[PDB]
């Protein structure tokens, strides 16, 4: 990730969500989990990131 | 003990995600609302 965010489409099934700064392993794994109740999806990050 | 003498059963679909919850009849709804919820010279009109 250089010069801005990755922002880019979760498709799955039939709900679709479009995240936002996307820069790092972390954020994804962050926002994720948050949205994944929506998705119906499991957003884990483990030790190793 | 006779053909086709049964009991009709139709449990829920799923306790699951968005397909059992309130059904959204919103002004939003499918691309964009008119007079109700916004601004407008005339206002609400009539009908049925």
């Amino acid at each position: 990730v250089t010069g801005g965010s990755l922002n880019f489409d979760v498709t799955v099934g039939s709900n679709t969500v479009s995240l936002a700064g996307v820069t790092s392993t972390q954020d994804l794994a962050d926002q994720l989990n948050s949205n994944s109740s929506k998705l119906g999806i499991t957003a884990s990050i483990n030790d190793k990131g | 003990s006779n053909a086709y003498e049964t009991i009709d059963i139709s449990l829920q679909n799923a306790s699951a995600s968005a397909i059992g919850s309130y059904q959204v009849g919103s002004n939003g709804a499918g691309t964009v609302a008119s007079v109700a919820g916004t601004a407008t010279a005339s206002g609400i009109a009539s009908g049925t």
